[PDB]
């Protein structure tokens, strides 16, 4: 699903939505 | 979209690492309020997706043509694609890298080394604040020039990517081979997972070099106590890794849980009605929550995982650090707080450069499997157009002995076709199922291949296919299909095709916009519009499989001698039919019989020849306000719940804060004026070795760690259990409201809304917002006890904080009002291009029939590069506020290092580096703060959906009136009387019982037949007060029902419904689940309703499973089991409502007979429509618009020529009768 560490390297610079 | 150039172009080596072309367009966007699609600027020409799709085109052509398609990388094409720009990146982010290191490490040891010299020199501490502020200027603006080449080569990237695999799409030749959804996520999906890749892989080949340098700086400034610190970092994040793997494994069963209790859900609110009239409420109640338990269980484990996998970074600086201390200590080394706080501060570093990498990991392994799915698609077969030219230009189609085969190898299915086609010559194909008329046509378009023979072909077709493929556009543009328009032209070919009557039913019918398939249009008139476009279309050949087979006999012959033998005289047509009585008329029959040529030729010489052509031819003729936050910490517990949440979140946060607090005391203390011997003099030394009371430090050290780690993990489970009881709350209020609310809500409002509520609201709140308010709540928390460290330091850090705070508000509204306006855009603009995509998948055979396979992809790239302008601006933004929250960090570290070199002699160098560590730890987490702010609030706006319904549903009748019970006994008969009955569904509706009186003596039979719309359907809701009366009373046996209790009232009648509803579960559970009758009663209605033999043979008889609406058994089973379910309850009075629909004879006639007999002591109230089924009953009730006017026994009636009831019954047979 979503992680909290995919989450803090995703929310330096990309959108937060994997899908 | 308007620019001449785009402003990134024009942009110098700054502006491209700040991103000040994005700040005019925020400038804009604040002042305004909100952004258009007109105020954004269009893709660069270097982004654009022709030029990219030739460039990578080219370099997958090189690749196949020296490895060969068995052999080919597409992940090398890739590579080659992006290199140099990749390249590029890397080096920027080897200098990010580089900086962020030599920052800390250098720049801080320095700094505090000199605060532990003796002498002050204020023109070198000054130079070191100089360097640690031009260090963190290059490595944040080192990092943002990484992303904006990162940014632009993956928008590159996935715009060529997606240009070339619907350039591949539209020319398949097994277009069902992939599926349909396959096709959709190729074009729609893959290039996201592209960008991604390309800008966070970038990233990625950036994460684990900084590491090691920390690992070796760590050794060199330590001993061989510097692997403890290296090794804690080695064995902590496959920790995580193992933590995500658990909170993935568990969120997997949830999803089960979830669909289970939606799955309930839907059944509860599609069948209300049912459950309502059978006082149902309970039992589905019940599942529901067994349902909702479980899967609360699992969301625990899933949340209790992800909690522990939340806010690591600060643990694990703790935990290195205080290994790495506390074995440095107790073997008798030695330490000082430039070298410990150094060490910490590397830490630091490290810990934010690996939060960058797993993602980074995480996204290359999705492109990996991209790229596969990608490389899969462009090795597909294509289809082929036939170009070899026949000999005379009087012949347009030419075989010759040629035999053909499918593929699926090769499946024969025609042999030795010899067919010749001149023009204007109407042919007609003729045969059986699969004898190979759609194998022919497909031969001539292209899709097949050829294996002896010769195929000749001339001119351009038209198609109009089996299924009339619409297009997804208005009537007027689907008709002209990218041609020039004309007026009478247009007028003719719409008469020719009989759309009047359309025109006229449709409210805006040349500008009405048609779905992908066809929304408010029926078979027919897709077919006159698959025809008005071939016909408008005009080309030479024209191929119409099957034209008019689901349109109607007489406007189908009426089409076919208006056009096919009127306008199309003169051009070749290629007719393939079903029904053969059109080719009286045709110029040339074709007959086809096992992919064989058999018999063809004139029709009065098929008639002659008696062939197997004649045989079929006798054969025919025979933002959100406070209110939200207030309403979801009500249902978390109210105010005690959220201090002890926050208690526990700011306890975890000051054991990390009070780990490095005893670090810097430890160091600050020293030896403890100590006097020791060194030689032959003794004197006081300053080593914390000689301190006394070391290991007492030592201890509190490794307490300090324990203790951090145990507020961590209470933390974690008491926000989940938190979290977790207030979406339980919502739900079960939610749950509550709506199964206690009148029909009228269910009937004015959609059950998808009320499922969405339930479905992913409550997903949405569930799992999203206690993560995001988790990782904001620890971040907020994290940023303020650095500051107060800080603070506590130096309360002119606080001084210079105030502006900054200022500055940090101004960016947030700045970046508020455009992120969220350029999210939008990116969506708007999206919906078109997935309605494109979708279309063109679904039309891919016309398409490619009528040539049209460049104007659809010249609007894929349109549509593409629209899309991607928005979101090129929307990572871009992000970025921006990125550099920008960075220079509001590097603001406070300076800050920080001034006062440090300012307060030299005054301030412990223990505590400045405690000082410096936590202004380093600062960086980076006011983006996080930003975004996570934002999506809680998108959280809180699903909560304030939730939270609107449950204050918003209205209240039905009580479960008990007090006016009490009726009777122990009541009903004793089956008297029933109606008086002045006034009814209406709903308020200014027309009444639909109008002053209706009559009196039904008990064990009486009585048909209600009428017209539609007469009230028919509404005595079975009146009778059971599902709607309340406007006048007049209801009154069984003496007893007004307007004083008896619902549950009362409906606990004593039954209902078969017009369809069975049978629920998910068993047997038992869809016959009496309440449990409250024998096994014998049981059994004997089921051998009463013909079901013992037929459930006693099955191996679970009573628990056998139950799909969905019972599709297991046959209908007849399932109307047994529903009257099985009716007659259970032994109810006096019933109604059944007109339980035929498409059904046998005998079993028609054994349900008729069960039901006669079965309630020959129960009064009948049969509504239905069939005339004939009602005969022989006592009386007969015919509603008029609301009134009776005719109410005897059918006897009377029938043998009266002037009454209605026998008119209409001489109406059905007529009816019944003429066929003719």
């Amino acid at each position: 699903c979503q992680d909290a560490l995919e989450t803090a390297a995703r929310a330096e610079g990309l959108s937060l939505d994997a899908s | 979209t308007s620019k001449h150039q785009h402003p990134v172009d024009n942009a110098g080596l700054f502006s491209c690492m700040t991103f000040s072309w994005l700040s005019s367009l925020a400038r804009v966007a604040h002042k305004k309020g909100e952004l258009s699609m007109e105020d954004v600027w269009s893709l660069s020409k270097h982004e654009s997706s022709d030029v990219n799709c030739r460039r990578l085109e080219r370099l997958w052509q090189e690749e196949l043509n020296e490895v060969g398609p068995d052999a080919a990388s597409l992940r090398r094409v890739v590579w080659i694609f992006c290199r140099t720009r990749l390249i590029l990146s890397i080096v920027c982010l080897m200098i990010t890298q580089l900086a962020g290191f030599s920052g800390p490490a250098f720049m801080v040891k320095h700094l505090l080394e000199y605060t532990q010299a003796t002498e002050s020199n204020l023109q070198y501490s000054l130079l070191l604040v100089l360097g640690l502020l031009l260090t963190e200027i290059v490595r944040s603006w080192s990092l943002a020039l990484t992303w904006a080449l990162n940014y632009r080569t993956g928008v590159r990237l996935r715009g060529a990517i997606l240009t070339m695999a619907f350039k591949k799409i539209l020319k398949l030749k097994n277009i069902k081979e992939k599926s349909l959804g396959e096709l959709i996520n190729i074009c729609s999906n893959d290039g996201q997972r592209m960008f991604e890749a390309a800008a966070v892989g970038s990233l990625l080949a950036g994460g684990p070099v900084v590491a090691i340098l920390g690992m070796i700086y760590n050794v060199i400034i330590l001993g061989p106590t510097g692997f403890l610190g290296s090794a804690v970092f080695i064995l902590f994040y496959p920790a995580m890794m193992f933590a995500s793997r658990l909170t993935a494994y568990f969120r997997r069963k949830c999803v089960a849980a979830t669909d289970e209790r939606v799955q309930k859900m839907n059944e509860v609110l599609t069948y209300i009605k049912f459950i309502k009239m059978y006082a149902w409420v309970k039992a589905f109640s019940q599942s529901v929550q067994k349902i909702r338990e479980e899967e609360r269980r699992i969301l625990e484990k899933a949340g209790y995982f992800q909690s522990i996998t939340v806010g690591v970074a600060p643990i694990v600086v703790v935990i290195a650090s205080v290994v790495t201390f506390s074995v440095h200590m107790t073997l008798g080394f030695d330490l000082t707080a430039a070298q410990a706080f150094t060490v910490v501060t590397v830490f630091n570093s490290m810990t934010f450069a690996l939060k960058v990498t797993p993602f980074s990991v995480k996204s290359l392994s999705e492109a990996s499997v991209a790229v596969d799915r990608f490389k899969s698609l462009f090795l597909m077969e294509e289809v082929h157009m036939i170009k070899n030219k026949p000999a005379s230009p009087h012949i347009k189609i030419e075989m010759k002995n040629a035999t053909l085969a499918w593929d699926s190898r090769l499946q024969r299915t025609l042999h030795s076709i010899d067919l010749e086609i001149q023009e204007g010559k109407l042919v007609g194909i003729c045969g059986s199922v699969g004898s190979g008329k759609t194998s022919l046509i497909s031969a001539i378009l292209g899709q097949m291949t050829l294996l002896e023979g010769s195929i000749a072909i001339s001119g351009t077709f038209a198609y109009v296919a089996q299924q009339a493929w619409i297009l997804n556009a208005t009537l007027r543009d689907n008709i002209l299909f990218g041609k020039e328009y004309d007026e009478e032209r247009y007028n003719s070919v719409l008469n020719s095709c009989c759309l009047r009557p359309d025109l006229a039913i449709l409210p805006s019918s040349d500008l009405t916009e048609i779905g992908e398939r066809g929304a408010n249009l029926s078979g027919g008139q897709r077919q006159r519009i698959s025809l008005a476009r071939a016909l408008y279309s005009d080309r030479s050949i024209y191929i119409l499989d099957d034209p008019l087979s689901a349109l109607d006999a007489h406007v189908g012959n009426h089409i076919f001698n208006s056009a096919i033998r009127k306008h199309l005289k003169s051009k070749t047509v290629l007719f393939v039919t079903h029904q053969l009585q059109y080719l009286v008329d045709c110029d040339e029959v074709i007959f086809m019989k096992e992919g064989c040529i058999t018999e063809r030729g004139t029709h009065e010489e098929l008639m002659n020849l008696n062939g197997d052509y004649a045989t079929i031819f006798n054969n025919l003729l025979l933002s959100v306000p406070w209110s939200v936050y207030g309403v979801y910490i009500q249902a978390a517990g109210g105010p005690l719940a959220f201090l002890v949440i926050m208690a526990l979140f700011m306890l975890n946060v000051g054991s990390t804060a009070f780990s490095t607090w005893w670090l810097s005391y430890w160091i600050k203390q020293g030896s403890g004026n100590t006097t020791v011997t060194r030689g032959n003099e003794t004197s006081v030394s300053d080593s914390m070795k000689d301190n006394p009371h070391m290991q007492y430090y030592a201890s509190i050290y490794a307490l300090s760690m324990a203790v951090m780690l145990i507020l961590k993990a209470i933390r974690g489970v008491v926000f989940v259990k938190g979290t977790l009881r207030a979406s339980s709350r919502l739900h079960d209020e939610l749950f509550r409201r709506i199964l206690r609310s009148p029909m009228k809500f269910f009937d004015t409002t959609p059950t998808g809304r009320i499922l969405n509520r339930f479905s992913k609201d409550m997903d949405e709140v569930d799992v999203r917002l206690p993560f995001q308010a988790e990782m904001f709540i620890q971040n907020v928390i994290l940023v303020f006890f650095c500051v107060g460290m800080i603070a506590g330091v130096f309360p002119w850090f606080l001084v210079a904080v105030g502006p900054l705070v200022i500055l940090f508000s101004v960016l947030h509204i700045v970046s508020r009002v455009l992120i969220r306006e350029l999210k939008r855009l990116d969506n708007i603009t999206q919906s078109p291009f997935l309605s494109h995509i979708t279309s063109s998948i679904q039309g891919l055979a016309t398409i490619h029939a009528y040539n049209k396979g460049q104007e659809f992809l010249h609007r894929y790239q349109e549509l593409l590069d629209d899309n991607q302008a928005p979101f090129f601006l929307f990572t871009c933004a992000m970025r921006w506020l990125a550099v920008r929250l960075d220079l509001i960090s590097i603001a406070l570290i300076t800050t920080t290092g001034l006062m440090i070199v300012l307060m030299h002699g005054q301030i412990p160098p223990a505590y400045a580096g405690l000082a410096i560590s936590y202004a380093v730890q600062l960086t980076g987490l006011f983006q996080f703060t930003v975004r996570l702010a934002s999506e809680t609030e998108a959280r809180f706006t699903s909560v304030e959906r939730i939270n609107h319904y449950i204050k918003t549903l209205s209240l039905e009748a009580p479960a008990r009136i007090k006016n009490k019970a009726p009777s122990p006994d009541w009903p004793q008969e089956g008297e029933v009387t109606f008086e002045n009955a006034e009814m209406r569904y709903r308020e200014n509706l027309p009444l639909v019982l109008k002053k209706v009186s009559f009196t039904i003596k008990p064990k009486e039979k009585i048909g209600i037949v009428g017209r539609t719309g007469s009230g028919k359907s509404s005595l079975g809701m009146a009778l059971f007060r599902l709607v309340e009366l406007s006048g007049g009373c209801i009154k069984i046996d003496g007893v007004r029902i307007s004083d008896i209790g619902l549950a009362d009232l409906r606990s004593k009648l039954s209902i078969i419904p017009q369809e069975p509803v049978l629920f998910s579960g068993t047997v038992r559970s869809n016959l009496d689940p309440f449990n409250q009758y024998t096994e014998d009663q049981i059994w004997d209605a089921l051998e009463r309703t013909h079901m013992k033999e037929c459930i006693a043979q099955l191996p679970l008889k009573l628990e056998s499973e139950v799909m969905e609406n019972g599709d297991n058994f046959s209908v007849g089973e399932r109307q047994l089991l529903c009257i099985a379910r009716a007659l259970l309850r032994h109810c006096k009075i019933l109604i059944l409502d007109e339980a035929t629909a498409a059904m046998d004879t005998e079993t028609d006639l054994l349900i008729q007979e069960t039901i006669r007999e079965a309630f020959a002591d129960c009064t009948m109230l049969t509504i239905a429509h069939r005339l004939h089924t009602v005969l022989g009953s006592d009386r007969i009730m015919v509603l008029a618009q609301g009134q009776v006017v005719e109410f005897d026994t059918p006897s009377v009636l029938l043998s009266n020529d002037s009454s209605r009831f026998y008119a209409m019954f001489a109406a059905a047979e007529n009816k019944v009768a003429v066929k003719g």
